[PDB]
């Protein structure tokens, strides 16, 4: 928080939504036979707010059945129209034992941010100087199905 | 060096340290003699030049203390301080003069010692 | 004057006026 | 008017960092700067000094 | 109490350390102005100050290099002035505050490059662990050569009783001359390399263009090999299955594919 | 100081400068 | 004042700030 | 004397000659403010001054160019104003001391390049022949 270790947030990206696929299409290889094949992943609400089609094709060529490609791409649908918002940080030493991928909260009243769950990104620190510890962070939205 | 030490004799010899020299003393004499290893006796120091100049006060001495802390704070008016220097820097700033014999010296000193260690006198301490 | 002020200035604030800047302009620039 | 002198040196790379600054004598050489003033008072005087000055073609001629 | 003063708002004290080790060789330097013990260590003051620019994590190793500054004369770095050591310079990096016994380790990895851009200054460029990631992993090719080192850990050939501890006759510019191998067959040192002790228990290590009777040809010119040191000297391996087999009768564990196959195919146009 | 002149320069003026220095060392810069 | 120190400057001072800042941030000059 | 002249620490008087040659036409023009005769060759001085950027060998064609500044009313230059004569205009540069007449060949080329960027000044951009392995 900005008493508990915040310095400063200046970047937001909101990001927006009328964007983005509405229809994605993995593509995967049996192992039992070899033989390429695919799966479609479709977004009929974005497609309904989408005036054109629009669609994708992605290559998991390490799935050897349909099903694990099927939750992996849900999970990329998942991340990519959901709307992430990345913020740019500035914090104090409070911040000094944070690791990339480590999840934690962060909130700023004056700014209306309410307490969000990011995931930390690029990390750059400076112990002997300046002092300044700036982070990078991505909204938490990474979650595999298992269905 | 040739000496020939007579038996239970002790000849102590009288090591004068002038006051020319490198600023750095980095000494290897070796007393090497037959059927003995070699016995190198290590003389290290520095060697530094005082300032002997008594400075006119008719304008005050200004004595500066410096440290460096860089502090940052947030959007909230809160403040994280990292002091960095634990010993301050100390300056001094004065006048000085020199006209019979002072002068010359002084030339001398600053060309020759130049930008080097000194052994400045506190003259607010006097 | 030139020294302290004209690159040093990198250090953490002239590089996003130059990404925006670069991100501007982008053909002129790509090739030579 | 009160003139000066001073010893400029080569003492460039002070490398002060956060303990203490050190100084290393890149040459050990110290260079005199003598300021100089003159009157003409006269035509030939004059003329000499014009001469001089285009003599010195600025720093490169030393004397 | 180091995480609490990190946290306190007016006992910042921040020091960095910095440990350069080698094998049973280990140099401590600090950032302050007087010595710094810990852990039973006492770290140097360099006179003019060591300070770094950052610590960057971004996953890219090309990117998040870390730099040190330090002056002309430090010691660890003397080395590379005429030729970098044979074995990497680990390096570690502590932090604490001064009056406090705790310390935090916030870096760790070896010296990727050094140079003296100033006469009064010096940037050392350490790189970590994760760089050596980006040279390729084939390591696998269908030749006749052997296609391992001798003494690897896939040739597990023992060069301990083929080691041969000498004294050099005379040492020139590009050739080292000892009598002693004049003794051995032409070629019979070729490949193989030459390790002698520095200091403490790490040694300095350079190759044998050509072994041709009493004189070696040295990779890189004799400079830094002592004139009266021991040197002790391994054998090479040529890599051909007859060289293989005659002298370290290691066929066995021949890596090589000598007559298997070069072209034949099972979908080629005419069998004959 | 280094605020409205080190940063805003890149509007019109640093821009030449900047790719002529492009031009110039290629090279050294094209990779990393 | 912004023509003399702003762009003459990369003359021979401001190479080697733009070099070690390019050096830091690749990922997200590289493209764009 | 050129290169004792070079060498010498008191005596440094650079000047710069630049030759401008198409079939049996000659152009001459020196960096002084006085015409310079050079192999019964005379310089003609710009009103205003001629001057480069710098000599670059590093092996690239597209990186090693030589820049040319005049002002707008340069005569060689004038004629690519409406279009670029077919011919190349060779460019040969020499280097030669005030009152010394013997003079070093620096930079030889040909135009590849001329712009008038102010009504006051001009730049053009001279070429080596290395650049001309580029094409297939």
């Amino acid at each position: 928080d900005e008493d508990s270790g915040l310095l400063e947030i200046t970047q937001e990206k909101t990001g927006s939504t009328s964007l983005a696929p509405s229809q994605l299409i993995v593509k995967y290889i049996d192992q039992i036979d070899g033989a390429q094949r695919q799966i479609i992943v479709n977004n009929n609400a974005v497609a309904a707010s989408q005036g054109r089609r629009s669609s994708e094709e992605i290559e998991f060529l390490g799935v050897p059945t349909g099903e694990l490609a099927g939750r992996v791409g849900e999970r990329e649908m998942r991340l990519k129209t959901t709307g992430l918002k990345r913020y740019k940080g500035v914090f104090d030493r409070r911040a000094r034992s944070l690791n990339p991928g480590q999840p934690f909260l962060i909130r700023s009243t004056p700014r209306g941010i309410p307490e969000t769950v990011v995931r930390v990104g690029r990390i750059e620190d400076n112990f002997l100087g300046d002092g300044k510890i700036t982070l990078t962070v991505v909204q938490d939205q990474f979650n595999l199905p298992a269905t | 060096p040739p000496l020939g030490f007579a038996a239970l004799e002790e000849r102590t010899w009288t090591v004068s340290i002038g006051t020319d020299g490198p600023p750095v003393v980095n000494a290897r004499i070796v007393w090497r003699l037959q059927g003995e290893p070699n016995l190198v006796l290590v003389i290290t120091g520095n060697r530094i030049i005082a300032w002997t100049f008594a400075p006119d006060w008719g304008d005050s001495i200004v004595e500066r203390l410096s440290a460096s802390t860089n502090i940052l704070q947030s959007e909230s008016a809160v403040t994280q301080r990292r002091a960095m220097r634990l010993a301050p820097r100390r300056e001094f700033d004065a006048n000085m003069y020199a006209v019979d014999r002072e002068r010359q010296l002084l030339d001398m000193t600053l060309f020759g010692w130049g930008a080097r260690i000194w052994a400045l006198p506190i003259w607010p301490d006097i | 004057d030139t020294d302290q002020m004209a690159a040093d200035m990198w250090a953490g604030k002239g590089g996003e006026h130059f990404l925006v800047w670069l991100n501007k302009n982008r053909q002129a620039v790509k090739q030579i | 008017e009160d003139l000066t002198s001073s010893y400029q040196r080569l003492l460039s790379t002070l490398d002060n960092g956060s303990a203490i600054p050190r100084v290393t004598d890149v040459a050990g050489m110290a260079l005199p700067v003598i300021g100089h003033r003159w009157i003409g008072m006269g035509r030939a005087e004059r003329s000499a000094f014009r001469s001089l000055v285009y003599a010195l073609r600025g720093q490169q001629k030393p004397l | 109490s180091f995480n609490s003063r990190e946290s306190s708002l007016a006992d910042g004290q921040p020091v960095r350390l910095y440990q350069f080790s080698r094998g049973a060789i280990r140099w401590s330097y600090n950032s302050s102005d007087r010595d710094i013990t810990y852990q039973n260590q006492i770290f140097r003051t360099v006179p003019g100050g060591i300070t770094d620019n950052g610590i960057i994590c971004s996953g890219d190793p090309q990117s998040d290099q870390f730099v040190i500054t330090a002056p002309a004369d430090l010691d660890v770095a003397l080395l590379y002035k005429t030729r970098s050591p044979s074995d990497a310079i680990d390096l570690v990096v502590y932090d604490m505050h001064y009056g406090d016994a705790e310390a935090a380790v916030s870096w760790v990895g070896q010296i990727g490059d050094v140079d003296w851009p100033t006469v009064d200054s010096c940037r050392i460029t350490c790189v970590s662990e994760d760089e050596l990631m980006d040279q390729p992993g084939l390591t696998d090719t269908y030749c006749r050569t052997c296609t391992a080192i001798v003494g690897d850990h896939r040739c597990k050939v023992n060069l301990v009783p083929y080691r041969v501890t000498l004294t050099p006759q005379s040492v020139s510019a590009w050739v080292i001359s000892s009598g002693v191998v004049a003794g051995y067959a032409d070629g019979w040192f070729t490949g193989g390399y030459v390790e002698w002790q520095v200091d403490g228990d790490n040694y300095d290590r350079r190759f044998i263009e050509q072994h041709a009777g009493a004189d070696l040809h040295i990779l890189g010119g004799t400079e830094g090999i002592p004139a009266g040191g021991q040197l002790r000297v391994y054998p090479g391996c040529d890599g051909l299955a007859q060289t293989c087999d005659d002298k370290f009768s290691n066929l066995p564990n021949f890596r090589g594919f000598n007559a298997m196959q070069g072209k034949s195919p099972f979908d080629g146009d005419q069998v004959w």
